[PDB]
C-alpha cells in the first residue's frame, strides 16, 4: 500500500516549460486548416 | 483529405473505377484509368497524368485513383478559396472595404482574432482593395 501510494504520487508530473511553450504553440492556431474546427476539449491543457 | 470532393463525386470516381477496373480486382491501369477520367470529364494531359502517377505492376487501385484525385480537389478548394477571398471586399459591390468595414469582417469572421491581431493584419498587408485583402489572405 505505501509502495503503491509512493508510485502513484511521484508518477504525478511537474509544471515544464517546454509543456506550456507547446501548449502556447499548438493554442495559436485556432482551428484547423479546413473543413474542421480544432476544439482541443480533450487535449485541454498539456501541463497539470 | 481524401474526401475533399462531395458525396455525389465520390460515388462517379467509385462508379468510374469500378468500370475501368472491371476484373474486379481493384487495380486498374494507367492506360484504363486516363481513360475512365476522360469519360468522367476529368481529361488530363500526357504530362498531367504522368504527374497524378508519380504523386500517387503497372495498375493503380481505386483508392490510389482517389488519392490522385484528392490532390485536384485541394487544388480546386484552393482555388475557390482564393476567389472568396478576393470577392469578400467585392460582396459590399464598393470593391475596396474600408479599415472599418474590414474590421467588421475580421471580427465577422472569428478566428481568434483579437484587436491586436486585426491591426497587424492591417498593417502587413484606409480603404483595403480587394486585391490588397486577397493578397494579405494570401501571404
Amino acid at each position: 500500500f505505501f509502495q503503491s501510494i509512493q508510485a502513484l504520487m511521484q508518477t504525478c508530473s511537474v509544471l515544464d516549460l517546454n509543456a506550456f511553450e507547446r501548449q502556447n504553440k499548438a493554442e495559436g492556431l485556432g482551428m484547423v486548416n479546413e473543413d474542421g474546427t480544432v476544439i482541443n476539449r480533450q487535449n485541454g491543457e498539456k501541463v497539470m | 483529405m481524401a474526401d475533399q470532393l462531395t458525396e455525389e463525386q465520390i460515388a462517379e470516381f467509385k462508379e468510374a473505377f469500378s468500370l475501368f477496373d472491371k476484373d474486379g480486382d481493384g487495380t486498374i491501369t494507367t492506360k484504363a484509368l486516363g481513360t475512365v477520367m476522360r469519360s468522367l470529364g476529368q481529361n488530363p494531359t500526357e504530362a498531367e497524368l504522368q504527374d497524378m502517377i508519380n504523386e500517387v505492376n503497372g495498375t493503380i487501385d481505386f483508392p490510389a485513383f482517389l488519392t490522385m484525385m484528392a490532390r485536384k480537389m485541394k487544388d480546386t478548394d484552393s482555388e475557390e478559396e482564393i476567389r472568396e477571398a478576393f470577392r469578400v471586399f467585392d460582396k459590399d459591390g464598393n470593391g475596396y472595404i474600408s479599415a472599418a468595414a474590414l474590421r467588421h469582417v475580421m471580427t465577422n469572421l472569428g478566428e481568434k482574432l483579437t484587436d491586436e491581431e486585426v491591426d497587424e493584419m492591417i498593417r502587413e498587408a484606409g480603404q483595403v482593395n480587394y486585391e490588397a485583402f486577397v493578397q494579405m489572405m494570401t501571404a
